[PDB]
This record gives structure tokens, sequence and C-alpha cells, in this order.
């Protein structure tokens, strides 16, 4: 989902 | 002896400040309030566009918070979802109280009162903004209060509250020390800031009622808002 992506990215 | 933060506290505050000050085009919101069309649709669009950009900003700020990556991944999502509403209101209160051009306050209020928000919720919103304004908060105070709101171990369900308390306590300690450094003639300043965090919590119920009203009146939200605000 969107929040997990934004949290775990880079 | 002296009144200063220790080197480790100065460093921790520096990265909170570098992260908080990461604001792409801060003139944008100011110009939207002043120049856009004055219709219920345009006012609602400013809110969803600004709230969406804010969620992106909030996640980037949150993931860089000292010790946030040591947290269990379910508790990380729960802290972000549980604090999003309060962070939005605190951030709005910051912009509300900034040195802005003549008429900005009047035009912003004209917009807020034409956004499909009931009068019942506009009154505590303006009251909170004014109470924030009276405190004459520094950027350090807004940044640390935001970090404290995100790292709250006592608002929403968290599996390991002690782990969250341990990350919040040094932030609260840096904040209290800054009040002693920058507002030495007002010993009750820190307690006033904590008073504002108590007031911030009332917006969880207010926002839940505003959302229900918007959904009834067939208002559309972006996928990122639907997720963080748990829209169905
Ligand atoms: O876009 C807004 N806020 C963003 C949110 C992300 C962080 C930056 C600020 C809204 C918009 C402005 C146009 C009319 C409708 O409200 N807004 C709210 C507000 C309205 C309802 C809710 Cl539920 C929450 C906040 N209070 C504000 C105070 C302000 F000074 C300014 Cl400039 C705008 C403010």
């Amino acid at each position: 989902q969107l929040l997990r992506y934004l949290l775990d990215k880079d | 002896s002296h009144m200063e933060l220790t080197p480790d506290q100065q460093t921790l505050l520096h990265f909170i400040m570098d992260s908080y000050n990461k604001q792409r085009m801060p003139q944008e919101i100011t110009n939207k309030i002043l120049k856009e069309a004055f219709s219920a649709e345009e006012n609602f669009l400013i809110l969803t566009e600004m709230a969406t950009n804010h969620v992106q900003v909030l996640v980037e700020f949150t993931k860089k918070l000292p010790g946030f990556q040591t947290l269990d991944h379910e508790d990380q999502i729960a802290l972000l979802k549980g604090s999003a509403v309060e962070a939005m209101f605190l951030r709005s209160a910051e912009i509300f109280n900034k040195k802005l051009p003549s008429g900005h306050s009047d035009l912003l209020e004209a917009r807020i009162r034409n956004s499909g928000i009931s009068d019942e919720y506009i009154t505590p919103m303006f009251s909170f903004y004014k109470s924030i304004g009276e405190l004459k908060m520094t950027q350090e105070e807004y940044a640390l209060l935001t970090a404290i709101v995100i790292l709250s171990p006592d608002r929403q369900y968290i599996k390991d509250r002690e782990a969250v308390e341990k990350l919040q306590e040094p932030l609260l300690d840096v904040l209290q020390k800054l009040c002693k450094i920058h507002q030495p003639e007002n010993p009750q300043h820190f307690a006033c800031l904590l008073g504002r965090l108590t007031e911030l919590r009332t917006f969880n119920h207010h926002h839940a009622e505003m959302l229900m009203s918007w959904r009834v009146n067939d208002h559309k939200f972006t996928p990122l808002l639907c997720e963080i605000w748990d829209v169905q």
C-alpha cells in the first residue's frame, strides 16, 4: 500500500 | 554551568530542523489563498491538494525521526495513521500565524467558511489557531511539537508503547530545555505547549465528523488521503 511504500522506500 | 543543549541534543535537533525545513515552494499555499477562484469546489480542491502534499511531507519527516526505524513496522503505520490529523491541524496553525500579506487572514477565513465544513467545527479550529498564535512559537517548537505528536505512545493502539515512549522522551526533554533557554522569563511556557497538545487531540473527533459530512455530500479524496484517513 501507499504508506508502506513511502515508509520503506530508498 | 550553563543553559544549553548537550552536543547530542544539538545534533538530534539539527536533523529534525533540516527535515522540517524541507518545504518545496512555501509561497504556493499563500498564493492559492489569495489568487484562486472563490467557489466551494476550488476551496475543497485546495484542501485535498494541500492535505495530500502534506501527507507526503509528513511520511518523509516521520521516517527520519530519531529511532523511528527501530520500531516494529505495524507500529510505524499505526503512529503515522494515528497522528496525521493532529499534524495537519498543527501545520495549518503554523501557516495561519505566519507573517502573511494584508487580507490573507480574511481570504483564508472566507475560504474555510465555504469548504463544506459546519460552523460547529470552524469555531474550535480558529480558537486553536489563535491559542497557537499567542504562544509566539519558534520553528524549533513547531518541528519538535510535530515530532512529539507523531511519537505519541498514548493516543492510538500500539503493540509496544515503551519503545515509542523511549523515542518521545528525548524530544520532550530537548523541547523543555529550549523553553528554558529561549523563554527564561516565562517558566510556564513548556506547560502551555503541552496544553496545546491536549487541545490538538479534540480534532480527531472533529475531523471524523467533517469527513462523514464530506462523504455524504459526494466529496472526492485522493488515494493517499483515503489510506491515511481510512476512508472506507
Ligand atoms: O489546505 C488546508 N490546509 C493545509 C493542510 C496541510 C498542511 C498545510 C495546510 C486548509 C484549507 C485552506 C483552503 C480552504 C479549506 O481549508 N486549511 C485549514 C483546514 C481546513 C480543514 C481541515 Cl479538516 C484542516 C485544515 N486550516 C488552514 C489554515 C491556513 F492558514 C491555511 Cl493557509 C490553510 C488551512
